[PDB]
């Protein structure tokens, strides 16, 4: 199970 | 000749807590368990997996557990924050790396994730044959 890392947001 | 042995993965261990997701055209239920650290974002090892698009893996951190005192059973939560995307609890901006939450508490991952936690115990009952009567001090009106 390989996932996106995190992310920025607005 | 057969390519599988022994047992890596691990879930399922005993049931306690859950997690309610607040949305405006639908909700979310989690089951927590007692495995002393839960884990929720996008990766699915975690505990708790949300549903955005940007949700932190690593998010944040819950512990999970469950002692017998007297009789009965206390459970405790600790919330853990990494610090990096923004973790909302009670309402309010979390500051403290060691925060206690308990029955009945609203948290929100992120910005607009919010889900409320609550105790499942085992079984709860309905309100049709269930009186409260005032001598433990339950109600006020």
């Amino acid at each position: 199970n390989i996932t996106q890392p995190t992310q920025q947001s607005t | 000749k057969r390519q599988q042995r022994s047992n890596k993965p691990s879930s399922e261990y005993t049931c306690l807590g859950h997690l309610v997701n607040l949305i405006p055209g639908k909700e979310q239920k989690v089951e927590i368990t007692n495995r002393n650290v839960t884990t929720i974002g996008r990766s699915r090892s975690c505990d708790v997996i949300l549903s955005e698009p940007d949700i932190s893996t690593f998010h944040a951190e819950f512990h999970l557990l469950q002692m017998d005192v007297d009789n009965f059973q206390r459970n405790l939560i600790n919330v853990i924050d990494k610090s990096r995307n923004g973790t909302f609890i009670n309402g309010n901006r979390l500051v403290k790396k060691d925060y206690i939450l308990k029955n009945g508490d609203r948290i929100v991952f992120g910005k607009s994730c919010s889900f409320l936690f609550k105790y499942a115990s085992s079984s709860s009952t309905d309100i049709e044959n269930d009186d409260e009567k005032v001598s433990s001090e339950s109600r006020s009106y």
